[PDB]
């Protein structure tokens, strides 16, 4: 009574993903995810001037390039000994945070919303599954489409904000070792704040409400997709120049317990990944990337990262759970009205609902709101005209690690410099943590496990397989690099 | 609206994101009024084997008349195992396979982005997947379909949209074969539409006076001097970024920092190190 289903490509994600599930008695009972495309940035980078890395590594992903830019320049800062000016710290936060808004808006509306909203009767919105389980009223559905179309302009405006101090987007020019390449002027800070107002309004008035609204028509989706119920956050957006206070603070959550984040406890397994057997079990400081595309038993170009042997998830859910901030006003309101739930802080959703298919869409909308306040702060904190960069020399031999949170989860770059050239460069990315295969111990990756128990009551219209995946906002370019 | 299939090989999806930033026309207008984007895995409604089957049904219906956009390079090593883009009939589909299947039957191939056009970062020093430019991979396999390169890492949205409109207006006025001939006439030796890649950045740079005076910025944040000593590759780059700029006109690379020559065939290695001349 076991049926295997294969989905390749999973669409309305970034990058190349095959999902294979076994369905039994109307539910997933096993799962395997395959990242099908490899480029090998960690070898491509070797031998280069380290400053090149903060451009090369952005081409890992055109959706989240500012996250790779940030991790890279932070790693180079430590390796070079560069003291980033206070004003450059703030400019970086303005550049990067603006893409948090773009990416989260892009994900819900232009990747996720078609899970619940029927679009216009033309490609690429048709054809689709005959029984797509699209539950919304004609009135709410059209609101979905109207907001989808509006979100196209809103997310474009987010990239205008990125480019004001970042140079262009995708692939910013404005972040380098030592700070930020362009001092914010009063004039362009107005241009930034003007656009920010429009995005704030769309976020508060349209995006956050509609996530709660649409979820209420899908309350069964809060009861599936829990997986391991274990989360990772490495910290992001420095709030001072001490390196200790951050908008998101690091932390691990596993087996109901909060624990601190210790990066020496990260290892990358490759038994079921297409990399040479001899490279398994490595911390990123000793990481190796030797492709083995014919290796028997392997089924993915994604390595299997494990935290102290744990398989964790990352992303807005992970961050909001770890940081347990205050929920937004309209979130409290609509959790009361539409779900009969009383909540003040994010964890008042409780572990089961937060760690759910629909909970991760909720966490992402709440985080988008949360970020509005951070950006407002930096727009006040910034000092128009004050220098944003130092010009440091290339070290002959050095190492550094840059930690941040990409829109989709924890991201670190580690660089080792030898002879003033890149000797090793290792990337542990967000969707790597989510969409990885089994480790050498046979423990499944986070989404592989979160797929367990997903309903497939109609093997010919198995829409919940990819809906669950999309809740994690995957980016297989990031996962494999 | 002609049918368009958008296939991604060794890409970072930056080509698709930059297209979403199109201002005039907006992306909604492009999709709803200019092209019929029949397959695009990042934005389309359906999924998996059904999305591929749909593309084949449209490809078989519109044989010789559909436009094929290729993002990313094509890895030929290990029998194509470095880029699997789908599965139909329990049969994995590599980018090599998919390009041999659809390439011959397209009206034209638009290689968008420096990876597809010229190989780019996946083909750079240190790589080991056999990343290949589209025009090269097709020639190597005897496929005569015309290729138009729209390079850049990423291209400006106006370069992609502009080239599609350019070719559709040519085809309306002169038919399919004649319209495409008129398009080839406006391509430079690197396959690029000269409307967008016909002018050198440096020769049109607003800091050209400082360059000739020898007044060079020594820190990035110094917006008075020429950026040449900081590594600007404007002198070796063919694009109109000095004029149309980026993201609704709010900035461009030379104002903000340096040009890194992302539209040129030798990107990245021939433009590296980025931060010294
Ligand atoms: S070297 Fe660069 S900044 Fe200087 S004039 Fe040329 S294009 Fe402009
Ligand atoms: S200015 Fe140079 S690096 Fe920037 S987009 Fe144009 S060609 Fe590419
Ligand atoms: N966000 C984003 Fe990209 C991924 N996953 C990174 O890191
Ligand atoms: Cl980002
Ligand atoms: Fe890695
Ligand atoms: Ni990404
Ligand atoms: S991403």
């Amino acid at each position: 009574g076991r049926t295997t289903i294969a989905i390749d490509p999973v669409t309305r994600i970034e990058g190349h993903l095959k999902a294979e599930v076994v369905v039994e008695n109307g539910k997933v009972v096993d799962a395997r995810l395959s990242g099908g495309m490899y480029r090998g940035f960690e070898t491509i980078l070797r031998g280069r001037d380290p400053r090149d890395a903060s451009q090369i590594v952005q081409r890992i992903c055109g959706v989240c390039p500012t996250a790779h830019s940030t991790a890279s320049v932070l790693a180079l800062d430590e390796a070079f000994g560069a003291k980033v000016p206070n004003n450059g710290r703030i400019t970086r936060n303005l550049i990067f945070g603006a893409n948090y808004l773009q990416s989260h808006i892009l994900h819900f509306y232009h990747l996720s919303a078609q899970d619940f909203v029927q679009g216009p009767d033309t490609a690429p919105f048709v054809p689709r599954f005959p029984k797509s389980d699209l539950r919304l009223s004609k009135e709410l559905n059209k609101a979905g489409v109207d907001q989808y179309i509006e979100a196209l302009e809103v997310r474009r405006i987010c990239h205008e904000m990125v480019a004001l101090f970042g140079g262009r987007m995708p692939h910013v020019q404005g972040q380098v070792v030592g700070g930020a390449t362009e001092i914010p002027t009063k004039e362009k800070l107005v241009e930034y704040a003007a656009r920010f107002k429009k995005v704030r309004d769309f976020v508060e008035q349209k995006y956050v409400p509609v996530v709660y609204t649409i979820g209420s028509k899908y309350k069964d989706m809060f009861k599936v997709g829990q997986g391991f119920k274990a989360a990772l956050c490495v910290g992001a957006f420095p709030l001072d120049n001490s390196g200790k206070k951050h908008l998101f603070m690091p932390g691990v959550y596993a087996k109901g317990k909060d624990m601190p984040f210790d990066p020496s406890k990260i290892k990358e397994y490759v038994k079921y990944s297409w990399f040479a057997e001899e490279t398994t079990g490595l911390n990123y400081k000793e990481g190796k990337t030797i492709p083995a595309p014919d290796k028997a038993g392997a089924y993915s170009f994604v390595k299997a990262p494990r935290y102290d042997g744990l398989s964790l998830e990352v992303g807005p859910l992970a961050r909001m759970w770890v940081n347990n901030p205050e929920l937004s006003p309209v979130g409290k309101k609509l959790l009361k009205d539409l779900f009969g739930i009383s909540a003040k802080k994010f964890r008042d959703l409780g572990e089961e609902a937060a760690f759910s298919l629909m909970g991760r869409h909720v966490a992402r909308a709440e985080e988008t709101y949360y970020m509005l306040g951070a950006i407002e702060g930096w727009l006040k904190e910034i000092k128009a005209g004050e220098d944003t960069v130092v010009m440091p020399a290339v070290p002959a031999s050095a190492e550094g690690t840059g930690f941040t949170e990409a829109p989709r989860g924890s991201l670190l770059h580690y660089v080792k410099v030898k002879d003033s050239k890149i000797d090793n460069y290792q990337i542990v990315s967000a969707s790597l943590w989510n969409c990885n295969p089994r480790d050498d111990m046979g423990q499944r990756g986070a989404v592989e496990e979160a797929l367990i128990g997903i309903p497939v009551d109609d093997i010919q219209n198995p829409v919940n397989v990819a809906r669950l995946i999309r809740a994690f906002d995957p980016x297989l370019a990031c996962a494999v690099h | 609206r002609p049918p368009v299939f958008w296939l991604q090989g060794q890409g970072c999806t930056g080509c698709s994101v930059t297209l979403l930033n199109s201002v005039h026309p907006s992306i909604a207008d492009v999709l709803l009024k200019v092209i019929s984007l029949e397959f695009h895995p990042t934005v389309m409604a359906w999924e998996g084997e059904h999305a591929i089957e749909h593309m084949r049904k449209v490809a078989e219906k519109f044989k010789g008349k559909f436009f094929l956009v290729i993002e990313g390079s094509v890895p030929v090593e290990a029998d194509g195992k470095y880029c699997i883009i789908g599965e139909a009939n329990h049969h994995e589909i590599s980018m090599v396979d998919a390009l041999k299947e659809f390439g011959p039957n397209a009206a034209a191939v638009l290689a968008v982005g420096t990876c597809a056009a010229y190989g780019g970062i996946p083909a750079a020093e240190g790589s080991e997947t056999g990343a290949t430019a589209v025009s090269k991979f097709l020639g190597d396999n005897g496929i005569k379909t015309p290729v138009v390169n729209i390079p850049g890492c990423p291209p400006h949205p106006d370069w992609i949209v502009g080239t599609v409109v350019l070719a559709l207006d040519a085809i309306k006025k002169n038919g399919l074969e004649g319209g495409l001939a008129e398009v080839v006439k406006v391509l430079d030796s690197d396959g690029r539409p000269t409307p967008f890649f016909g002018r050198n950045i440096h020769e049109n740079c607003p800091y050209l006076d400082k360059y000739d005076e020898g007044v060079m910025s020594a820190t990035f944040t110094d917006k008075v001097g020429c950026r040449y000593d900081l590594g600007c590759k404007g002198p070796m780059t063919m694009a109109d970024c000095f004029e149309r700029k980026w993201n609704g006109g709010v900035n461009w690379c030379v104002q903000n920092a340096v040009c890194i020559g992302c539209v040129e065939p030798d990107f990245p290695d021939g433009k590296s190190p980025f931060y010294q001349a």
